[PDB]
RNA sequence: GGGCUACACACGUGCUACAAUGGACAGAACAAAGGGCAGCGAAACCGCGAGGUUAAGCCAAUCCCACAAAUCUGUUCUCAGUUCGGAUCGCAGUCUGCAACUCGACUGCGUGAAGCUGGAAUCGCUAGUAAUCGCGGAUCAGCAUGCCGCGGUGAAUACGUUCC
């Protein structure tokens, strides 16, 4: 909860100034985060797409959901069923008590990285993150899982545009690449 | 995981398994031991709760995995812009020191396969 | 171009490294040894024709 | 270091920390002094 | 090399060195693939001589410590037939 | 100045390994022969190393090249692409030479291919031979996995002329 606080003392005030805002009270929020699995079957028969779901309860505690497949596709399994990939929509006080784990420990954990995201907003809002390894979040152990499996992270703002959406994010201290 | 070097294995002695990280080899962990002064110790991994830090701190000096691996990379690829002949030998799979090509030099050829005959 | 190569090397070359081993009976280059500065076959032929003792020949 | 939160265990050590971290703390050397040398500096008399 | 130190024949030397004082000329062939570049001989357009025709080579910035003629390989490619 | 060193590939011939009769570390111990004055160059000192600084002695049964290596004795790793092997390459040095890009050798550091004994087929050798470990020389400014020698350790089998 300090980082849900950090914006109530720190960020929103300095927020107010850089720009005017209408009635006042208008101010960017973030909505919801959705991590992605994908999984990629390889092929079909992993044989359990469950185990890997079982992995993501570790990068968050919400319960992950099996997406099945709306549509077939002739170059890889499959037709509607057999779901392929999980999904993630932690909210409340569970999306600052795992953004905090983010900034302070996940992304500066990786080898090569030191900085992205330039090119990666919409211009409309929503950040977007890649994320390729589970010695990223902390909490899981290295002796589970074995083979890496891929992640990612949507981060959204509420404000209707890019600029203001990115200079949300600068205060939170996200990273970028610069 | 890990610590220092990342992904150091387990059940292995402290020099063979932090020889293992992209950077130090054999002689660097024997200098870096010797600044230790552990002796060997400890055959699987439990050295000391402090010490490994302090040992983590001799290690954070030297430098350093992927970075080191970009290091050779804007190496080659300054080897590369600069002309070249050094870097053309680096992409024609022709060996860059300088040993023939008329036999073996397979470790960049690769194995097959062939394609004349006489008569 | 045996004679050309006698008188290139008679000649004072512009770097003593140049200076290769050559025997005077023969003008062949390559082959000869330093310390007699002989043809392999100039020494050979001098060894039938018998030049210094001794024994000679496979012996020990 | 020490930061209070919530996990299913009751304590959680951790190898790295974003105070410990040095892209996170400012612009510390750490290990570089990047672009020494480069693209040139080979001189010796 | 070894120290004390790289050498150009000496030639070059005088020659890059009244070009870079005056004139500003640009390309000149050279039989002294040997010598290497030098900071004073910096931005020089020189034809290298490999043999067959000269090959004429920029200096960036870059490039000190690699000799002038390395940079033009005497080699042609390939040979080869049957391509693909 | 190049090229004789090409490069998609084939073949001939060597070298190094694919490892616990082993690898790595430490200690200890046994040679022969050959070369050396435009040379060998000790010892002392500097550098992790290569070598350098300096310099005694030796025209040599005197002195130098020069330390033999396998082995033995212990410590350690405990069966794996490995503390197996070293390839390839990067960086930083070093010897020789007017000069080491093409196209030299060596060292320090780093990188750690392939290969876990090899199809069809094929070679050598009857004892100090095969097996294997080091050393020297001719060559030679520098460059010897090739060649020529030196010694260490040191077997198995030979019923026989059916067959090649």
């Amino acid at each position: 909860n300090r980082l849900k606080e950090k914006y109530n003392k720190e960020i929103a005030p300095a927020l107010m100034t850089k720009f005017n805002y209408d009635s006042v009270m208008q101010v960017p929020k973030i909505e919801k985060i959705v991590i992605n699995m994908g999984v990629g079957d390889a092929v079909q028969n992993a044989k359990a797409i469950d185990s890997a779901v079982e992995e993501l309860t570790f990068i968050a505690g919400q319960k992950p959901v099996v997406t099945r497949a709306k549509k077939s596709i002739a170059g890889f399994r499959l037709r509607e069923g057999m779901p392929i990939g999980a999904k993630v929509t932690l909210r409340g006080e569970r999306m600052y008590d795992f953004l905090d784990k983010l900034i302070s420990v996940s992304l500066p954990r990786v080898r090569d990285f030191r900085g992205v995201s330039k090119k990666s907003f919409d211009g409309r809002g929503n950040y977007t993150l890649g994320i390729k390894e589970q010695l990223i979040f902390p909490e899981i152990d290295y002796d589970k899982v074995t083979k890496v499996r891929g992640m990612d992270i949507v981060i959204v703002t509420t404000a209707n545009t890019d600029e203001e959406a990115r200079e949300l994010l600068t205060q939170v201290g996200m990273p970028f690449q610069k | 995981a890990r610590i220092a070097g990342v992904d150091i294995p387990r059940d292995k002695r402290v020099v063979i398994s932090l020889t293992y990280i992209f950077g130090i080899g054999r002689t660097t962990a024997q200098q870096v031991l010797k600044e230790a002064g552990v002796s060997e110790d400890t055959r699987v991994r439990d050295l000391t709760e402090e010490e490994l830090g302090k040992i983590r701190d001799i290690i954070d000096k030297l430098k350093v995995e992927g970075d080191l691996r970009r290091e050779v990379s804007l190496n080659i690829k300054r080897l590369i812009e600069i002309g070249s002949y050094r870097g053309i030998r680096h992409r024609r799979g022709l060996p860059v020191r300088g040993q023939n090509s008329k036999n073996n030099a397979r470790t960049r050829k690769g194995p097959r396969r062939t394609v004349a005959n006489k008569k | 171009a045996k004679k050309s190569m006698i008188a290139k090397q008679q000649r004072t070359p512009k770097f003593k490294v140049q200076e290769y081993t050559r025997c005077e009976r023969c003008g062949r280059p390559h082959s000869v040894i330093r310390k007699f500065k002989l043809c392999r076959i100039c020494f050979r032929e001098l060894a039938y024709k018998g030049q210094i003792p001794g024994v000679k020949k496979a012996s020990w | 270091n020490e930061f209070e939160t919530g996990s299913v265990k009751e304590e959680v050590r951790v190898e790295i920390c974003s105070e410990c971290h040095p892209f996170y703390t400012g612009r510390q050397k750490f290990a570089s002094a990047d672009g020494r040398v480069d693209r040139f500096n080979k001189k010796y008399g | 090399s070894l120290k004390k130190g790289p050498f150009v024949d000496g030639h070059l030397m005088t020659k890059i060195e009244k070009l870079n004082e005056t004139d500003k000329k640009q390309v000149v062939k050279t039989w002294s693939r040997r010598s290497t570049i030098f900071p004073q001989f910096i931005g020089h357009t020189i034809a290298v001589y490999d043999g067959r025709k000269h090959v004429p080579v920029f200096i960036s910035e870059d490039m000190v410590g690699h000799k002038l003629g390395e940079f033009a390989p005497t080699r042609t490619y390939k040979g080869h037939a049957s391509d693909d």
